[PDB]
């Protein structure tokens, strides 16, 4: 009748209680009832399926309360300090014209409301009209360790190809795909701002993920294995540097 | 010294299935006047759909600051796609879903 | 609850490979003006492309899901109003037999 | 109204056409030239290379014992070729970029004079963009003009 | 007793008919809410009031 | 053979589940039995194996928990984790 | 209330109409902007009736808006007293016209002495938010209770 | 017959055929077994390669990589 | 409100006042593309929004098992087989007026007896 | 619950328990009753936790 399903350490029967956490790689939208200038927040915790355990999270913010005009949209980027508008990021992804931007965000030409709320972002996107000036803009905005501009434009492009949206993939050339996904997130944010969809519920049990011994021992054995490799290499460098056997 | 050879050549772009494409890594196309097929060598015949009729702003070039030898081939004439004893191909497609590790 | 279990996670690669064989257009070739009524396909939150026939494709994936080819732990949802089709094969989900 | 626990005894007591051939070009021409694709991003339907005028030019623009990380092959060869090409005259500008995803399976059916066709496997595919239509910019002038 | 059980069944049944009638009048957009609340709030107050009245 | 299927909480949003099989599937009373719902819904895609399975391990020991209030089921579910008994034979 | 005016509903309706906050946005169904260069003549064929009446150097740009008659009832208002409020708000820089209560469509039009559209849009925000038609601040939903 | 509809009590049999297969605590055993089977090889193979860069004045290098892990 | 885009530039056409002929125009500030005006309307706010209540209506709406079924006949084809659902516009002041969707001609006829 | 239809405003589907403790309860009613019980326990716990601080 012994069901098993536990461990034995130092003669003690230890049990690993199932942990509970939230899921990732899902676009979420929430409201802000505080006097903050941000009205709706589009959070999305991006991470790979296996390895590294990514924590970077993308956020697309909608500024301006209801009633007031000039409600622009600005999304934050990792390693970049201040927030960057969505249209400028679209310029940095290779899409220069604005009709294509409105074609990626809103998928219905008959609807005039979303396109109407896109106007201020098309104005700031009119201020910066070039892809190279957008790459230099994100290069000058965040991460000042590049010093040189020629390395900060290519470094910013590598940020847009690697750190920007870790999921899907991290190779070069997938900027069109990420442009469509970004326009999808903006479509969900503005579509949630038009009172057509309720705030995303976090209490839905389907959006929750449990962790048994598998994931826990995966994180633990992963970190311990990394430390093991680092220590072994440390012994290698000590051996070749001190010149011994 | 880039030179456009002709560009007048008309080329058709094809999206092939993976086994025949990797096999190509000869047949006879039968144009039926708005439905065209393909009689491969023994083996199957394949209907190729007129994927995109008008296909402008698309061309084909080849290659023989660092300038290199560039040659222009021809214009793209029609966007196409090959469509498919099909039970064996369906079983092979069901059979590819059986990959495992040691 | 007495019949509740926790998923373990499978491999999404054979499913993504199987979708493109029935005409699943990639995402980079998408034009909303040439295909407005196309149903978006989502695999673990990743948008790989759309498809202009979600009925026959969904019936195929369901029939192949009931025969035992695809792991039953994978949960597939087809939101009609949202016009989406989410596919979840990640570990941690709690399911129950019915 | 009671739990039936005698199921062991109950179960024990109960049980016109036109055919044209295809051919594979010898691999010598495939070893001489690599076939790439062209796709424009200017919305204008026509835009041929004859209307692109001439001369058309497409050209590509102390420490002790330590540690290295690593990297693989094809990704490194694609990473070292980070110089995109451009086609111009002497003015229209077209600057292309890689597409990568549209590799997969792409076979070319080049039509010759006869009804037969010549199939060539596509190496890569690039998206050309018409650059510098309006002709304007600024850099620091736009960084100071955006601070108003 | 039996007759009391039938009187309870009819009591609840009458309240169910009332909630169905107010439900049809609300779906037909024939009921205007009072000042201070909306249509859904007044409808829920009427349904809850009828159910608590039948239970009491 | 395609006779039973697992369903999480995400797919549960897009299915219609029936409680009892022989009470809600076929199409059409003693006053001691409880009053149930009707079978006006036709598009039943799935059916519950048995409702008594929604309870946990501790609540399963409760006799007739339907006729008992919920907080008593919780208190009994808490006292069931400390009663004297025989855990194993070894 | 006062002991003299007790058990009276109309008096309480006057008190409620004297303290309950009301704004111009409350009565507004929609607004729209038009380019109409000639100050007097209007391209719009309907509003011509208004043009005929309310008339008998300025901005070519027109700001126009429509009110809910039900809002004009629930919150007792007069197109006249509204136009009075705006006129005594912006004073003379903004010319004003408003439709009659008899009109089955409530219309209000306004003009001014880069593009004029942006100026009008600013004035739109001021109109909706910063105008209170009647009632003292921070008072809502006055409920009659016996 | 064999094609007759089932009843409410019959469902209990199904539940039996469930607990005979899984067991009351099968999620921990399946998750742990899958961890031992695949997670070990995945963690070992995902970051096994480490190289030392040696300089001399002719360049030199060294490498250590982990392969198939073995459990006892 | 339903503005156009430039040619080649594809940028939005900001309104430009024509003081010479005194008429509205549509310009692109990047280039020199200015087209005439077919309407004096420029901006419409529309405060009280009533659209979006019937959102998300698809050709395959009749195959939804989660949706209910009614027996009321259509005013057009007179088909008693239809699927009804309330407004899709989610808001506090949204009425509970049903929306009937016939399963034959795909017509959307409501149940409001006051205003139709 | 996923056992009823969408846009259902009937009182039975919205939480009305027409059965009694003498004849048992249905699952869709026992679930809501469990929600009310857990809510009662949580509310009592919070009222006590704040009652102590107020007392001090
Ligand atoms: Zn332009
Ligand atoms: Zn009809």
């Amino acid at each position: 009748f012994d069901m098993g399903g536990y461990f034995i350490i130092n003669g003690s029967e230890k049990v690993l209680i199932a942990q509970e956490r939230s899921a990732g790689n899902i676009v979420q939208v929430f409201k802000k009832a505080a006097p903050s200038p941000i009205s709706h927040v589009a959070e999305i915790r991006s991470a790979l399926e296996k390895g590294s355990r990514f924590i970077s999270t993308l956020q697309v913010k909608l500024y301006g309360r209801e009633g007031s005009s000039a409600r622009t949209i600005k999304a934050t980027l990792p390693y970049i300090k201040q927030d960057i508008p969505i249209v400028i990021i679209f310029r940095a992804l290779g899409i220069i014209p604005d009709g294509e931007i409105l074609e990626h965000i809103c998928y219905d030409v008959n609807d005039w409301q979303m396109l109407e709320m896109l106007k201020p972002c098309v104005e700031d996107g009119f201020v910066i009209q070039d892809r190279e000036t957008a790459l230099d803009f994100i290069g000058r905005r965040g991460t000042a360790l590049g010093i040189k501009k020629e390395k900060r434009i290519q470094y910013a492009k590598d940020i847009l190809q690697k750190e920007f949206l870790p999921h899907i993939t991290q190779l070069e050339g997938f900027e069109s795909r990420k442009a469509f996904f970004l326009g999808y997130m903006i479509n969900r944010l503005l579509l949630c701002a038009l009172d057509r969809k309720d705030q995303d519920d976090r209490d839905h049990f389907g959006k929750k993920r449990l962790d048994l011994a598998g994931p826990l021992l995966a994180q633990l054995f992963k970190t311990l294995f990394k430390k093991l490799t680092k220590d072994i290499f440390r012994y290698m460098q000590r051996t070749v540097e001190e010149a011994h056997d | 010294d880039l030179d456009l050879e002709r560009s007048n050549r008309q080329v058709w772009l094809v999206r092939l299935p993976m086994f025949l494409a990797e096999k190509w890594r000869l047949g006879k196309i039968r144009i039926n006047k708005s439905k065209i097929t393909l009689l491969l060598n023994e083996p199957h015949e394949y209907d190729l759909e007129l994927t995109k009729k008008v296909v402008e702003n698309e061309y084909v070039f080849t290659e023989q600051t660092i300038p290199k030898k560039t040659a222009i081939v021809g214009t793209v004439c029609h966007e196409c796609q090959v469509m498919p004893y099909h039970k064996i191909v369906e079983q092979r497609r069901n059979i590819v879903k059986l990959n495992n590790k040691e | 609850s007495l019949m509740s279990c926790i998923s373990v996670g499978t491999d999404p690669m054979p499913i993504i490979t199987f979708l493109s064989e029935w005409g699943m257009e990639p995402l980079e070739d998408y034009v909303p003006h040439q295909s407005p009524d196309a149903t978006r396909v989502f695999v673990n939150g990743v948008w790989h492309g759309v498809h202009r026939n979600p009925a026959r494709l969904m019936e195929t994936l369901r029939t192949l899901r009931r025969k035992g080819d695809i792991n039953p732990e994978v949960s597939m949802i087809r939101d009609i109003r949202e016009k989406e089709l989410k596919i979840f094969t990640d570990a941690g989900r709690v399911y129950r037999p019915l | 109204f009671i739990k039936r626990d005698r199921m062991r005894r109950n179960f024990l007591r109960m049980r016109e056409y036109n055919e044209f051939p295809l051919r594979a070009i010898p691999k010598e021409d495939l070893e001489n030239m690599r076939t790439h694709l062209l796709k424009f991003q200017s919305k204008k339907k026509i835009n041929p290379v004859t209307d692109f005028h001439l001369p058309v030019r497409l050209h590509r623009k102390r420490k002790t014992r330590q540690l290295k990380v690593l990297d693989e092959n094809a990704k490194k060869l694609r990473f070292e070729e980070f110089y995109p090409w451009v086609m111009e005259d002497f003015y229209n500008t077209w600057v292309g970029s890689y597409e990568a995803g549209n590799s997969d399976s792409y076979v070319l059916l080049s039509v010759e004079d006869d009804g037969s066709f010549t199939m060539i496997p596509a190496d890569k595919v690039y998206k050309f963009t018409a650059r510098n239509k309006y002709a304007t910019l600024t850099i620091d002038e736009a960084e100071k003009r955006m601070d108003k | 007793d039996g007759p009391t059980m039938r009187e309870i069944t009819e009591t609840i049944a009458e309240a169910k008919k009332k909630v169905l009638d107010v439900t049809k009048e609300a779906q037909a957009n024939l009921l205007t809410a009072k000042h201070g609340m909306t249509l859904r709030e007044s409808f829920e107050d009427n349904v809850v009031r009828f159910l608590n009245e039948a239970r009491d | 053979e395609g006779l039973v299927e697992y369903i999480d909480a995400e797919e549960e949003e897009s299915i219609l589940i029936a409680m009892q099989p022989e009470d809600l599937e076929p199409a059409e009373v003693d006053p001691a039995k409880r009053i149930r719902v009707s079978h006006h819904a036709t598009t039943f895609t799935h059916c519950e194996i048995h409702p008594s399975m929604i309870l946990g391990v501790a609540a399963s020991i409760i006799p007739f928990p339907d006729h008992n209030q919920s907080p008593r089921n919780t208190y009994q579910s808490a006292m069931g984790k400390q009663a004297m008994g025989v855990f194993l034979t070894n | 209330l006062e002991p003299g005016h007790a058990a009276d509903q109309e008096q309480a309706k006057l008190i409620r109409s004297a303290i309950e906050h009301t704004t111009l946005k409350s009565v507004t169904i929609a607004s729209e902007i038009y380019y109409d260069p000639d100050p007097r003549s209007t391209v719009i064929p309907e509003d011509e009736e208004i043009i005929q009446l309310h008339f008998s150097q300025q901005s070519p740009w027109l700001l126009r808006l429509e009110l809910d008659r039900a809002a004009m009832n629930d919150k007792d208002l007069t197109m006249g007293q509204v136009g009075e409020r705006i006129k005594q708000t912006f004073k003379n820089d903004l010319f004003v016209i408003w439709s009659e209560d008899n009109d089955e469509k409530l219309i209000i039009r306004c003009r001014v002495v880069a593009e004029e559209d942006h100026m009008l849009k600013k004035i739109e925000n001021t109109m909706l938010e910063n105008i209170t038609l009647r009632g003292v601040e921070n008072i809502e939903r006055v409920v009659m209770m016996k | 017959d064999e094609s007759a509809p089932i009843t409410a009590e019959d469902s209990w049999a199904v539940i039996s055929a469930f607990f005979r297969e899984k067991g009351l605590v099968s999620q921990q055993l399946d998750s742990f077994n899958q961890f031992v089977d695949y997670t070990l090889q995945d963690i070992i193979c995902e970051d096994s390669t480490l190289i030392l860069e040696q300089l001399a004045q002719i360049s030199r290098k060294y490498e250590i990589s982990f392969g198939k892990i073995y459990v006892t | 409100t339903t503005f156009r885009f430039c040619r080649d530039c594809n940028n939005m056409l900001y309104p430009r006042e024509d003081k010479e002929n005194n008429r509205l125009l549509f310009e692109c500030r990047t280039c020199s593309y200015v087209e005439e005006a077919g309407s004096p309307l420029v901006y419409r706010h529309e405060l009280i929004t009533n659209i979006g209540e019937t959102a998300g209506v698809v050709q395959d709406i009749g195959s939804d098992p989660t949706l209910p079924r009614s027996d009321r006949e259509c005013p057009k084809c007179h088909s008693r087989e239809n699927v009804f659902f309330q407004s899709q516009q989610r808001r506090k002041d949204t009425s509970m007026v049903l929306f009937f969707v016939c399963l034959s001609c795909s017509h959307i006829f409501t149940s409001d007896q006051k205003n139709k | 619950l996923p056992h009823f239809s969408k846009d259902d405003y009937s009182p039975e589907s919205k939480g009305f328990v027409e059965n009694s403790y003498l004849r048992g309860l249905t699952p869709q009613e026992f679930f809501f009753h469990a929600m009310g019980g857990r809510e009662g326990l949580i509310d009592t716990a919070v009222k006590t936790a704040e009652t102590g601080y107020i007392q001090r």
